[PDB]
RNA sequence: GCGAGAGACCGAUAGCGAACAAGUACAGUGAUGGAAAGAUGAAAAGAACUUUGAAAAGAGAGUGAAAAAGUACGUGAAAUUG
RNA sequence: AAUAGGGUGAAGCCAGAGGAAACUCUGGUGGAGGCUCGUAGCGGUUCUGACGUGCAAAUCGAUCGUCGAAUUUGGGUAUAGG
RNA sequence: UGCUGUAAAGCUGGGUCGAACGGCCUCUAGUGCAGAUCUUGGUGGUAGUAGCAAAUAUUCAAAUGAGAACUUUGAAGACUGAAGUGGGGAAAGGUUCCAUGUCAACAGCAGUUGGACAUGGGUUAGUCGAUCCUAAGAGAUGGGGAAGCUCCGUUUCAACGUGCUUGAUUUUUCAGGCCAACCAUCGAAAGGGAAUCCGGUUAAAAUUCCGGAACUUGGAUAUGGAUUCUUCACGGCAACGUAACUGAAUGUGGAGACGUCGGCGUGAGCCCUGGGAGGAGUUAUCUUUUCUUCUUAACAGCUUAUCACCCUGGAAUUGGUUUAUCCGGAGAUGGGGUCUUAUGGCUGGAAGAGCGCGGUAAUUUUGCCGCGUCCGGUGCGCUUACGACGGUCCUUGAAAAUCCACAGGAAGGAAUAGUUUUCAUGCCAAGUCGUACUCAUAACCGCAGCAGGUCUCCAAGGUUAACAGCCUCUAGUUGAUAGAAUAAUGUAGAUAAGGGAAGUCGGCAAAAUAGAUCCGUAACUUCGGGAUAAGGAUUGGCUCUAAGGAUCGGUAACGAUCAACUUAGAACUGGUACGGACAAGGGGAAUCUGACUGUCUAAUUAAAACAUAGCAUUG
RNA sequence: UAACGAGAUUCCCACUGUCCCUAUCUACUAUCUAGCGAAACCACAGCCAAGGGAACGGGCUUGGCAGAAUCAGCGGGGAAAG
RNA sequence: AAACUUUCAACAACGGAUCUCUUGGUUCUCGCAUCGAUGAAGAACGCAGCGAAAUGCGAUACGUAAUAUGAAUUGCAGAUAUUCGUGAAUCAUCGAAUCUUUGAACGCACAUUGCGCCCUCUGGUAUUCCGGAGGGCAUGCCUGUUUGAGCGUCGU
């Protein structure tokens, strides 16, 4: 019976979803995210597994501030406005 | 091999104490001023049953010396004591069952219970049903008082620990047999995940130092010494002597 | 279940929204791929996994 | 005969999940849902019932007026009405007795 | 990482896993695992209209240099089949 | 949270009889037990039955064990790879 | 289509096709395939073959439609048979819900149908949950380890309140007085817990909407009542009663708050039943007849009880008393009272609702009117709640939030005057998230619409010990490719003369027994058992008879009225049948072995294995 | 060693298709049809006897022989498949 | 002899090889130094006249301002939108802003759209009770301010 009939028995989650990556890793018990390490500071990552890194690193969302730091950096990090052209 | 059952225990995961229904720890009151110069009086409330303990307890009100406030305390209750009872507990208590007195103020003989090893530890020794503390003498010059503890030992005490005096209650439970495996299993439904044992030579190799083999038998000596590691100490550890004791000791 | 908390509600919200057709108009714009949507999902074919 | 549901989300016989068959006006066959039963105030020093005051269950106290709760005696609501006569005669009894010993013992002084 | 220029390199089973809504679809409780899939035509001009049929379609017609290019679309081998 | 209907008939209690006495006997009452027959339940003996590219990566039929406790079971929780 | 070369190969005719490519001299390499159970993709024979056979079963007609074994309607025949194929939920899914349209793919035949496809619609709360509490447990913090990721500690070697109450002051300042044992936080949609019912309403929502009627909590505050010259109420011998009827710190008590079994009592719902008032059915004959309607919520008032308690009184000729033998000079029996309101009764809610008949307007939205909706009986019935008891354990069967009460006597209170919202009435408010649907032989998990698995509530008539089996009502289905035949061999199920284990490793399989009443019952035994030992007899139908009760009324040993099914006996009777289907032990004499009940190799071993009580040894 | 046992074993009574020795009956298949429609396996294939031969051949040598297309069954062989 | 089987050729299938390309990949070289509590990287959920994705963006949501430039956008629709012009389209440029719920993530908590406290304004006859708007309350450490503690200790 540890097969078909077993099998019947699967209705109670182990993990949920976490507020950290999303993802549906979070262990209900452990109260541990075990693709992201949530709550712990750091974010999970190994050098054993180099496709997960490719998976959840800069680049892959939206860098919504980072986009726009090499532009500024050409302009010399400028303050103030543009002066209009007589 | 494998870890063993005896080293499992240690860890306390699932042989830890089931202490849900127990009733509070049973302890003497803490030596204060009033015991320590005079005596202070309570009164026993009830005597109740505590799971997993043979010997029934007794939850004894008294008065707070220094503010406005009642006191609970959970004594182990001795054969004779009853509810309304008043209890006192101190240097000038009389010698009464149930009365909390130190040991150098018991005469040769009196039958003592609850007995603190250190002064102020609230009781040690002589706690289960039936059992019990003999004075034996006493060294008024050292302030050392010589007793005989329920094993056989006699061992030399501070005048000034205390101890109850008479028999702890509910003597007797052993001279009835248990007569099933289900008595059993309510007795240790209480206490811990001890029972039912499993022999050592029904297991296999890996399981315990006496597994294996094409008959059940444990192979060497089952006499192991004291200097032995965790995984070895499995059978009859430092032993003197086995065998039937015949005669006296 | 009937009782579901808020954050499972706005994600089976969202599933909804995007088990659609494509739009028709999609097709007529100039140099248009998509002919029809690649992500449909059947309640009992492919589950979500919340 | 006609049969019925539970008319909440649990659907177990829990403590808190009792109900009753009523019949309605609709001529209908429902179930209702029965609340705890009440216990009995209770002596403060021997554990009986206290006549005369109301069985409620212990947030509705706050919703009677004084006299369901009390009874017009010292220990009214707390104890009983027997436990309070021993009450009274066991101070006047062991007060009584304290004057005696101490005018007992100031002879036993006086004359040694 | 950011910005550039190149090659006796690979040429869609090759080259990065991914030339495409690719770390996508999908699987696993989870850590993780992880594809397939490029090309009508210069231009949709993507076949009006008639007719048979319930319809899908077919037959005429039409567009086009080509329909032996009809969105099952460049060429269109072999196994296998009429 | 769950567990038809029967059988047997432990202590305790009432009444009667016998006997010189010590004592003995009888009829009721009562309703004990990891007691018993037997459903639901839980299990899984045998046919070495069916099936054996299955309804099914362990199922189906009959026959069986047990069925008030060391009973059955939901949920919560703890123990993690020598 | 031919030509050249021994060959690897090279060239050429014809067809197809649409954008680049070749000879020669050299350079260079990811440079030549038949194999590697090679890799990826594609395709055959097998083969229109195996097969599409569990779960009793379908049929006629009409409608629709191009098309109907499979859709809809009508008419039948069936089944699930209340332990459901019925009505709901928890987990899980997530729009599958509903209407409209639609059939390419999917529903292993079909399809006009669908949980498919397309377009829209749909989930309404102070009272139901969550939210709060604590449970096993998880876990921050001064800290102590560890190179460190982090580990350990939570009754934590710590100067640990983002305190509380007043007399007021507004000066947004003060001033005092009480204390700080405990308490970061998380942990239950089945534990604990403030408060809602009925009727109606949609295509799809409802304890959430509409109509009506209530309740709880928090706050504000007016009026009346109550209280005060004896300042903080009276009455009762008492148990205690009431519309109210000051009470700080502090302390204490109660509720929350708890196992299991046994019989007994009461109530409710259901079941059964008489009369009457309607309606339906049957009618060759009959049935004062067969079926059906006659109902009453939360909430408010008065009242209503086992137990318990109080007053009186003073007991052996001991009495009272339970199905169960316990109680009485520590005060019984007797007499009289008090209290809890579980539960029932009457009234309000409320007949205005619902239900049953009858009529009428009308292509109608939605109806409108009339009448009735009444009075009883019964119980070892079934289920469920409650009560008073009794048994049981070397087992004695959560916690916290929260609410109340008491003790205490701080403070403040009178006279032509202070209270208190624990007396009545009046006013204001109640946020956030969930709410559709499935809950399974198709909405979950098993790759799937899989004969597997997956927690729980409600429960009618007959037969019966029975919630078993068998038949039926309400409700729900009629789903599982179909047609024609009926060889062999199968699978499932039957029967068989005479013999009766000769079969076979072995009685495997099958047969035989079986309910109930009466009779009868050995060895052995731990005296409890063995035991249903073994083994005999009986059993239908019909017509009778006897026994076993309740309430009234004064040798009442009686008369009257009423009532439940148990038991026993008799006559008559039949193709000798009769636990007539269903349901339901085969038994005996021994040996080996484990004492027993119990447990394990999920998916080849259930055992003599493991455990066990008992015994012994060791620290 | 009483009691208990889906434990192993012998005998006996009852019982019977286990057997002498088989027969007959029913439903569902198989069968034939409409629709639907896989897989295992496959060097090439497929009639025998002897010989020799990797010492037991479908093929080779020598003989016997040898006629399309096929259906239901079957378990000798394919030292059949897994 | 047919059917059937087998061989070849033609056409039609099945299937996607070959050939030809290529906004991709791969490798080498050259130049540059710029993430975050002033809230990053990442996550969730939303935003368009008609959008599922990809791309962009954040309730000012396929974007606002500014500077440049100079007539489009386009699949369809459409102006109270524009053309010798403060003017169509433009991530062209970019220095000003907006930037939901989160996240090192900071009042506490988080399987909850759960629960406080403080200040200002504001609605309900309100210092408390109920509602709304804006602004705040994490930890370790440093410098300084203020208020304190200890017979640790000086002096009066
Ligand atoms: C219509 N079906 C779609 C279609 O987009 C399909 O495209 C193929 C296309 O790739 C082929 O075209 C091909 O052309 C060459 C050559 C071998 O033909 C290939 O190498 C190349 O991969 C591919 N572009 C074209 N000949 C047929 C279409 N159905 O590819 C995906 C699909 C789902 O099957
Ligand atoms: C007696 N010597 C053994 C030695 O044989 C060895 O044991 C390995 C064990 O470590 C392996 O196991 C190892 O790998 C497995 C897995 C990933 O394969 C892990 O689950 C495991 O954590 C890892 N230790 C196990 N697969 C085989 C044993 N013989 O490892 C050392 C040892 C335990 O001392
Ligand atoms: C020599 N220095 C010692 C220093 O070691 C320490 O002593 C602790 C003492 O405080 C602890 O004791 C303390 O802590 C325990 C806690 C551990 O449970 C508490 O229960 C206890 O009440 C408390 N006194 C004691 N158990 C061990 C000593 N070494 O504090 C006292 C000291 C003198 O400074
Ligand atoms: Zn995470
Ligand atoms: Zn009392």
């Amino acid at each position: 019976g540890k097969g078909t009939p077993s099998l019947g028995k699967r209705h109670n989650k182990s993990h949920t979803l976490c507020n950290r990556c999303g993802r549906r890793s979070f262990h209900v018990q452990k109260k541990t995210c075990s693709s992201c390490g949530y709550p712990a500071a750091k974010m999970r990552s190994h050098n054993w597994a180099l496709k997960a890194k490719r998976r959840r690193t800069t680049g892959t969302g939206r860098m919504a501030y980072l986009k726009h730091v090499t532009r500024r950096f050409k302009n010399g990090f400028q303050t103030g406005v543009a002066k209009a052209q007589t | 091999g494998r870890v063993i059952r005896n080293q499992r225990k240690g860890a306390g995961s699932i042989f830890t104490s089931h202490t849900r229904l127990r009733k509070g720890a049973a302890k003497l009151r803490t030596l204060d001023y009033a015991e320590r110069h005079g005596y202070i009086r309570g009164v026993v409330k009830q005597i109740i049953h505590d799971p997993g303990r043979g010997a029934p307890l007794a939850k004894v009100a008294f008065r707070d010396p220094y503010k406005y406030k009642l006191r609970e305390e959970t004594f182990i209750a001795n054969e004779g004591v009853y509810t309304g009872q008043f209890i006192y507990a101190g240097k000038k208590a009389s010698l009464n069952v149930g009365n909390i007195l130190p040991l150098g103020a018991c005469p040769e003989g009196t039958i003592v219970s609850n007995v603190e090893e250190k002064v102020g530890d609230r009781g040690a020794l002589g706690r289960t049903s039936g059992n019990y503390v003999i004075i034996i003498g006493h060294n008024p010059d050292e302030n050392k008082t010589r007793v005989k503890l329920p094993s056989g030992a006699k061992k030399i005490i501070s005048s000034d620990a205390r101890g109850v005096i008479g028999v702890v209650a509910g003597g007797g439970r052993i001279d009835k047999p248990l007569l099933k495996a289900g008595r059993a299993f309510h007795k240790y439904k209480v206490k811990r995940n001890s029972w039912p044992k499993t022999r050592g030579v029904a297991m296999n190799p890996v399981d315990h130092p006496h597994g294996g083999g094409n008959h059940q038998h444990i192979g060497k000596a089952s006499t192991i010494s004291r200097g032995a590691v965790s995984g070895q100490k499995a059978g009859l550890i430092a032993a003197r002597r086995t065998g039937l004791l015949r005669g006296t000791q | 279940p009937s009782q579901k908390s808020f954050r499972t509600k706005q994600k089976l919200a969202k599933a909804q929204k995007q088990n659609r057709p494509l739009p028709q108009w999609i097709r007529l714009r100039t140099d248009n791929k998509i002919r029809y949507n690649a992500k449909r999902r059947h309640w009992r074919r492919t589950k979500l996994g919340i | 005969a006609q049969r019925v549901t539970y008319r909440r989300r649990n659907p177990y016989n829990t403590r808190s999940n009792k109900i009753k068959v009523v019949k309605t006006p609709g001529g209908k066959l429902v179930a209702q849902h029965v609340k705890k039963a009440a216990s009995r105030v209770k002596c403060g020093d021997c554990g009986s019932a206290l006549a005369g005051i109301s069985t409620l269950r212990p947030r509705q106290y706050a919703q009677v007026s004084k006299t369901h709760k009390t009874v017009q005696r010292a220990y009214g609501g707390s104890r009983c009405a027997n436990c309070v006569k021993e009450r009274i005669v066991r101070a006047f009894l062991i007060e009584e007795q304290k004057i005696v010993k101490r005018v007992l013992k100031e002879q036993q002084d006086k004359e040694k």
